[PDB]
């Protein structure tokens, strides 16, 4: 079948950055919108781009903090974390959605990753 | 005993595989064509819609059928992306693997089948080691094993002796001189030693791999190894079984979600919800309640049952006989076929740009 | 001398022939993504023709971007139909058989290339039959030979050693025991006899055919046989069916792929639409077609489809269907999925017009 | 490698015969059917063709001295009027 592939998680402390990549495997990834979600609570949009890759578009608890990108030639979307808090540690799970517009909305993902765990650390 | 011929636990698996891969290139084919098929029935669909918009020009209902037609387009025209994208390197690819294994494995069991002496002794025993077998009408001793690529029609893809953990048939061998090897059948293909194997004055300089590297046939007086290719990782002296494995196992068939009908309501359906966006609200950042309102419109609802209602009126609206053959059907949902709808749809653009005409002059 | 390992001269075609096979796959996924690529390029051509004449209505050029249009369209969706009936039975046919063939030839000279007892004394020797070859690299002895299937990507494959007669460098041999054998290696695998060959106790009881037929083993104490596969004609069959489908690929390149340049009326689905669709009558002159395409045309020549061809292509579509900066015109857009959306806009401001003329 | 070969029958190779036309030809046009199968036409002076899709030939009941060609045009009417014909036999004389 169809497969994203979530890797890159990890034990992090607070305050630096991780870097998430999701790989598709099996699919046309040009004909997908690509999106991050996590979940501890229910499950939350956290960024997401076009298919087009035109339009990006972030949860407002990561704007500023989240970036995310993809790169055709790799059929992988990443999601680059900064500021990392406590509040952050989920799994974060990789969607595409066919022709879609990198939102969370009305839209309908097709394909889901089974995600890579984040955990953030404050002690020492 | 070590250095004899191979009864038939040793080569049956192999013919077993030989014939699976033979189907390769058949499920290839099918799959190309069930992909084009598939994109062709969301084309129809995107033109079904689009001659009832034209003829239906004006109305609420005329504008929900610009959104069905609008969906089945980008699904038509994604599903050519895969195909082009996706679909056929991997179809090609299986079919390269899976007939390049095949040729391997045909090549061996077929100077097997000929390295023989008597009807008691060869390189390619029965069952029992009392005789060696003969290929006739495609069977070698009862086992279907043809040793060639047959003719390529398309045939549904399936799996049965190569599958998505390896190749089922060719396990661990634990006891090959008594299981593989008979007692008394001559076979210089079975060592490599010069006594009873494929030496001549000595011994060959290393053990020889054989059928793309699954049996290993030593230089000494001791009998053969083969790979266990049941449980495949990726990653060898064997690579042509991995390759045919990963390349089968990658397929998806035309059943990625371009080419699939969605059943998950319609402000998520592809496209509606950035069309409504677009053409209707004429605004970029629209809140859901807000797209509903506008499905209200046309669709009198958002669940997939009013979407199948839009569908039924379309398929319901006939055409001018004269568009169709001489006592033909009419009725949208009874015609087929992508270039027949395509100047059907020219006609009607025509008499909306007539109509058009005729009511701003 | 019969019975002895073979020199290069006979194991150096195989090679040839092996190498080439390896670039079939390659044109097979060359030619598939050219049919949908040409396609793609037709149903672009159809959108934007469809977008212009949803904006124009009311102008005589509009109608002409409709058989512009449908033109486009019909070339697309013949593509496509030859794309499932045609071509993709020809490259899978073409993948299949050259990659089985491939095979059956690498197990034979892998076998060969393993058979040997010493640096000096074995099947596969060099040209001299002076030294047993070893496999470095992608090559054996220094012949390109890499006994593999290459990774696959697109590719037009080389026709040099199998073309459109056959496989040029597989001649009819004149002297197999001094050309072929050496005159002191050893190589059980040079024939079917006991002493020297394959046999254990005795002769094996037939001639052995190796190579998908190629090379005949004889179970006496005599040189091999090979096939002259050079001048085919439709025991060796992998290597005339590898032969016919080859030969019998067109590529992405029959008229449903290809654009037209003669005259308009004689354009795909032109005539048929105008009498169908402006003159309503199911025969007419040709004179009446030439009269009805001058008034949307202008004229009847490769130089007016242009003419409007550049009107549709310079059609500015709204500037918020395309994003900031971005180009506008209809020539600057391409992608199937891209035009469709700006054509259900279009659409959608056609209904909207109806809707208060009606 | 598309070909049309005359034997009376034409038979297309390398072509999906189902998005053509076929028409027969002399030396003037003698006879056409349409890409659909449904509509066939004949020259004035020949009135008074057939296709097999699963053979992807075409035939002419013959019941006039020339050579006989065949011609296949996409997606065409089966005439000769204003098409053209993309693809084209060798004749039968
Ligand atoms: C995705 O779903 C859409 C919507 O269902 C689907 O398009 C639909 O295709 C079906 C099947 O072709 C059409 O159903 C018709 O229904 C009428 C009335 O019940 C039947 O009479 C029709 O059968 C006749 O005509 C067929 C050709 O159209 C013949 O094959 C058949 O032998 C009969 O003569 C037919 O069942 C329906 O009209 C369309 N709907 C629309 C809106 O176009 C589409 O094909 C699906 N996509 C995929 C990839 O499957
Ligand atoms: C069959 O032929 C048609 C018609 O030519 C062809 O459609 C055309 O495709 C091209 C893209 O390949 C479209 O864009 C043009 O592309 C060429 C080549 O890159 C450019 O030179 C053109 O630029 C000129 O025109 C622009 C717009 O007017 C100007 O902005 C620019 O400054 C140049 O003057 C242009 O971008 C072209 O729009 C279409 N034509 C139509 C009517 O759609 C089709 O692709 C061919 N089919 C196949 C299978 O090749
Ligand atoms: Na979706
Ligand atoms: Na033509």
């Amino acid at each position: 079948q169809v497969q994203l592939q979530e890797s890159g998680g990890g034990l992090v402390q607070a305050g630096g950055s991780l870097r998430l990549s999701c790989e598709a495997s099996g699919l046309t990834f040009s004909n997908y919108a690509m999106a991050w979600f996590r979940q501890a609570k229910e499950r939350e949009f956290v960024a997401g781009i076009s298919w087009t890759g035109s339009r990006t578009y972030y949860a407002d608890s990561v704007r500023g903090r989240f970036t995310t990108s993809r790169d055709g030639h790799k059929n992988t979307v990443y999601l680059q974390m900064n500021d990392l808090k406590p509040e952050d540690t989920a799994v974060y799970l990789c969607a595409a959605d066919l022709l879609g517009s990198g939102k969370d909305g009305t839209s309908v993902y097709e394909y889901w990753g089974q995600g890579t765990q984040v955990t953030v650390s404050s002690h020492h | 005993a070590a250095e004899k011929g191979f009864k038939q636990a040793f080569w049956q698996p192999l013919c077993q595989v030989s014939e699976e891969l033979d189907d390769q290139p058949k499920g290839a084919l099918f799959t190309l064509q069930a992909a084009a098929s598939k994109i062709q029935k969301m084309r129809d669909a995107a033109l079904r819609a689009s001659i009832y918009a034209e003829i239906n020009h004006g109305t609420n209902r005329a504008k929900a059928a610009v959104i069905v037609a609008n969906h089945y387009a980008m699904k038509a025209d994604s599903g050519l992306e895969a195909l082009k994208q996706t679909l056929s390197s991997q179809e090609v690819t299986a079919t390269a693997t899976a007939s390049y294994l095949k040729g391997r494995i045909d090549e061996y069991l077929n100077l097997l089948l000929q390295t023989k002496e008597s009807g008691t002794s060869g390189c390619m025993m029965d069952t029992s080691g009392t005789n060696t077998v003969t290929k006739a009408g495609g069977t070698i001793g009862g086992v279907p094993c043809k040793l060639q690529l047959s003719p390529i029609q398309p045939k549904r893809p399936a799996a049965t002796y190569l599958g998505k953990a390896g190749y089922v048939g060719l396990t661990r061998q634990a006891d090959a001189a008594n299981n593989f090897h008979d007692n008394d059948a001559e076979c210089r293909l079975a060592s490599g030693h010069n006594t009873n194997g494929l030496g001549k004055s000595g011994q060959l300089s290393a053990a020889v791999t054989m059928a793309a590297g699954y049996v290993t046939v030593a230089n000494s007086q001791t009998a053969v190894t083969v790979q266990a290719l049941d449980a495949l990782q990726e990653a060898a002296a064997h690579q042509p079984w991995i390759d045919a494995w990963k390349a089968k196992k990658a397929l998806t068939g035309a059943e990625t979600a371009e080419f699939r009908n969605e059943t998950a309501g319609i402000a998520g359906k592809t496209g509606v919800t950035k069309l409504v966006e677009e053409a209707l609200l004429k605004k970029k950042d629209s809140e859901a309640s807000e797209i509903q309102t506008e499905l209200k419109k046309y669709f009198s609802g958002h669940e997939n049952e009013q979407w199948t209602a839009i569908e039924k009126l379309i398929s319901e609206q006939p055409v001018a006989q004269n568009l169709v053959g001489d006592n033909q059907p009419t009725k949208l949902g009874e015609l087929e076929g992508n270039a027949k709808l395509t100047t059907i749809l020219a006609y009607y653009r025509m008499e909306t740009a007539g109509k058009f005409e005729v009511l701003t002059q």
